[PDB]
């Protein structure tokens, strides 16, 4: 809520398509963070196919720009709505204004030198209060063709890697719901098939000595890149016809 | 910028302030009085100085 | 109207408090503005550019 | 993984090792210059202001 | 020369009070002020929220039946939840409930040892009649502010994915202000008189926050002073 | 710690020629043909090569001196 | 549970007088804390003793002149206000000069007390040029604190703190395997007549002392 607004904040929440306006008013039957369902007036009521309206909001999805719209109810059950009114804040709106980030407590002085050419220094009361943390939404793909030297497998099984490496999979390979990986965790365990080696002398030599066979594959796997965190929250297995589904499918 | 304004706030003079004309035996005991509270940052002073 | 508005509050007509230093806890001479600014956290993050 | 014992080797490796900070419209020869790294807890480089 | 000795303290609403310190002398008053507030103000024994595990919920990213609410608004509502604990360090509540309307902390099962201060902290709304929302809040003892990113080193084996890390803010302190004004002294002139007026979340009374922070202070000072 | 090379520059001139002597004995210093004319706190080959210019007890003269000395030492331990 | 406490490390004195004094491992603000206390417990409230009456054998009232002296009395007593004397086991002495022919009054010519000692002998006070007027007078010191004039009290204006300056700066000083704490650095100036180490000693005594009331073990 801008404190400090110019009264064009209602048209850009309301006219731009992120928030959810009523359609026709009434008193508001149901609110959940999924739907809201509202019973329409008797005179805003068409004659044939009577009904009452219901709204589907958008829960955590994925902007084109990496960022988390998010639509959150703004009404609660039992009240009495207009036409055209808002029902279902947006991303970055609050009772259908536009908030676009947050008002705080400012003061103009050279403090130290740490605002020396154009820097902002912010005191910890803001990051304790989690006001200006934001939650963005990455899209990690892990494809899975046909090479001419074989075809690639979605398997657990990933040659040279621990057990603590692959107890955040499951028995199929992909990763769970609601595993908070780091940088460098197995996603989708994913391995190509690979051969003729060509290995060397004295690696050669050591094979002998140990018997180790190099195998006939190789760790292709999707891993998180380096340095983020973070939250799986969405997996989808595209499968073309013709294919065996596999069990998490 | 910053250092240039606490400079040019630091080395000015006026006209009346705390310790207005007192004598300083030297800079030590300028900083003694401006950083207890006594003599203010800037007044007119005549002081010893090498 | 600012002012007026400012006079409804208790706050001073000059918009500037008097503050006082987290640190030394002496007061800044030559009294600061402080007040409520609206900004913005734009999305060029650190952890993106490094 | 790192572990805790590489960071003492990481300040062992810094200790009299310059880089070099360099800012893209390098005009005149200013533009790239040398350093002494302290080590950060952050993401951000900290450059000397009277630089 | 004259040490001082702490005197009428006044709770003057609820959660906030003034305490006075009468007999000072000259420049202690500011100093203690400074000293007293920063220790009050950065590093008090305090517990907050840390672990929170809702029944039905996979990750704190999702929704639930019969909650207005998100899962994440829950946990900045639980991140609020101001609470005491009297002979443990970390303990393990529990939320069970069921059937239209607000959802505070008075809801919060019973135990002698944990107290709440606030029952009407609104944590979740519940409106389907039939989806009853039921957690466990685990709170902990703790010092400062500490972030979720910075405990998951050891990470105690987090594969019980239900488990939502939800930042501590374990600082009971909310503003500390003091004044120095001089106290009316029979044969001395000045004394200075020093009240450190605190606003904290109702979890810490003042006496033991100041006799607290000042021993904090002089542990520090005892490095190179000894016993008296 | 090495600041500033000044006093480097003052015992041998030139500025470049100040490198290249460094260089050569930091690396009498690294590869371990020699060890330090110094007392190093632990520095690296660079800093103790500065100071041991700035002690003028190194410079290219001093360098040549040296190495014909080890050479003529070469010759002598043929056999 | 985390309350680590730091330990003294090593004192450099530099020259005469003055010391640095580091101080490793503290925590997140404390720094500034001890910092700001031990600044204001110094440098305004020490028991220390500066000059108080100062009697000169020839002068009727301090508007005077002497034989010889190219000053006048004020800039004398203005050169003595920086005169650093202690007094180790006495709460009144009086010294005395004795000074005569072409040449500075030094604070060597001050009279010997086995206990009362002034740390600089040299210490200028005033010049001579007639060799004919031997100049003599008598000193006495008494305890105080703070910056006192003698509003409150030939009677000479003064200041008491055996200190000179004292100033701090906190740097951060990586621990083992803590993440990042302050470090104290406390360069201190004193006039000679206390040895550094007792000065700061006394601080936290005076601190403690204020402390001792309400906080407890």
């Amino acid at each position: 809520k801008p404190l400090v607004g110019t009264g064009m904040e209602r048209a850009v929440a309301v006219d731009s398509g992120v928030t959810a306006v009523a359609k026709r008013g009434g008193v508001v039957q149901y609110v959940d963070a999924s739907r809201i369902v509202i019973k329409v007036n008797e005179d805003e009521m068409y004659p044939g196919e009577a009904g009452i309206d219901i709204y589907n909001l958008t829960k955590y999805t994925r902007s084109n720009q990496n960022t988390c719209i998010n639509q959150m109810p703004c009404v609660s059950l039992g009240e009495p709505v207009e036409r055209g009114d808002v029902l279902a804040d947006g991303p970055s709106t609050d009772l259908g204004e536009l908030a676009l980030g947050q008002n705080m407590r400012v003061a103009f002085m050279p403090w130290n030198g740490y605002n020396f050419e154009d820097s902002i220094l912010v005191s910890e009361r803001v990051v304790q209060e989690d006001r200006f943390t934001t939650i963005h939404i990455q899209e990690l793909a892990c494809v899975s063709r046909d090479t001419k030297l074989g075809p690639e497998e979605i398997t657990a099984d990933i040659p040279n890697v621990g057990e603590a490496a692959l107890s955040k999979l499951d028995e199929s390979g992909i990763v769970y719901i609601g595993a908070e990986v780091t940088g460098g965790d197995i996603l989708v365990g994913k391995v190509t098939p690979k051969g003729e080696t060509q290995l060397t002398p004295e690696e050669k030599l050591l094979r002998a000595i140990f018997g180790e066979k190099a195998s006939d594959v190789k760790d292709s796997s999707l891993r998180v890149p380096n340095g983020v965190s973070g939250t799986v929250i969405d997996v989808q297995v595209f499968t073309r016809d013709g294919v065996e589904k596999d069990k998490r499918a | 910028q910053d250092v240039v304004l606490g400079l040019y706030y630091m080395t000015r003079d006026c006209v009346n302030a705390k310790g207005e004309g007192m004598v300083l035996t030297g800079p030590k005991e300028a900083e003694r009085l401006y950083r207890s509270g006594l003599a203010s940052l800037h007044a007119r002073v005549k002081v010893r100085i090498t | 109207e600012i002012k007026e508005l400012l006079k409804l509050g208790d706050l001073p007509t000059s918009g500037q408090i008097r503050l006082y230093d987290g640190r030394t806890g002496e007061q800044f001479e030559r009294p600061v503005t402080v007040g409520y600014m609206y900004m913005l956290k734009l999305n060029h993050l650190v952890d993106d550019k490094m | 993984r790192e572990e805790a014992v590489v960071w003492d080797i990481l300040d062992e490796v810094i200790r009299e090792h310059p880089v070099l900070l360099n800012r893209a419209p390098t005009l005149h020869r200013l533009g790239i210059q040398a350093f002494e790294p302290v080590l950060i807890e952050g993401k951000a480089i900290q450059l000397h202001p009277l630089v | 020369f004259l040490k001082p000795r702490l005197v009428d303290i006044e709770q003057v609403s609820s959660t906030h009070a003034k305490v006075t310190l009468e007999p000072l002398e000259r420049g202690f008053g500011h100093t203690l002020g400074n000293a007293l507030r920063r220790i009050l103000l950065s590093s008090m024994p305090g517990c907050a929220v840390t672990e929170v595990e809702i029944d039905g919920v996979l990750h704190e990213y999702s929704t639930k039946e019969g909650v207005q609410e998100d899962i994440l608004e829950i946990l900045l509502n639980l991140k609020g939840l101001a609470v005491r604990v009297q002979g443990k360090d970390e303990v393990i509540l529990t939320l069970n409930k069921s059937g239209i309307g607000p959802v505070t902390a008075a809801d919060i099962t019973h135990d002698g040892d944990v107290e709440i201060v606030k029952p009407q902290h609104v944590i979740c709304h519940l409106t389907d009649e039939n989806a009853s929302i039921s957690m466990r809040i685990k709170v902990q003892r703790g010092r400062g502010y500490v972030p979720a990113s910075t405990r998951i080193h050891s990470e105690e084996d987090e594969r019980p994915i239900g488990r939502l890390l939800v930042d501590a803010c374990y600082s009971p302190v909310e503003r500390i202000a003091y004044n120095v004004e001089a106290a009316r002294v029979e044969q001395r002139t000045d004394l200075d008189k020093l009240v450190i007026e605190m606003e904290t979340n109702g979890t810490i009374d003042p006496e033991e926050a100041i006799r607290r922070a000042a021993t904090i202070l002089a542990e520090q000072l005892e490095a190179f002073v000894d016993l008296e | 710690a090495r600041v500033t090379v000044q006093d480097a520059v003052e015992k041998i001139g030139n500025r470049f020629d100040l490198v290249l002597v460094a260089a050569r004995r930091a690396r009498q210093m690294q590869v371990g043909g020699k060890d330090p004319l110094v007392p190093e706190e632990n520095d690296k080959t660079t800093v103790i090569a500065l100071r041991e210019i700035e002690e003028g007890l190194i410079n290219n003269q001093i360098l040549d001196v040296r190495e014909r000395q080890e050479q003529q030492e070469q010759e002598a331990a043929e056999l």
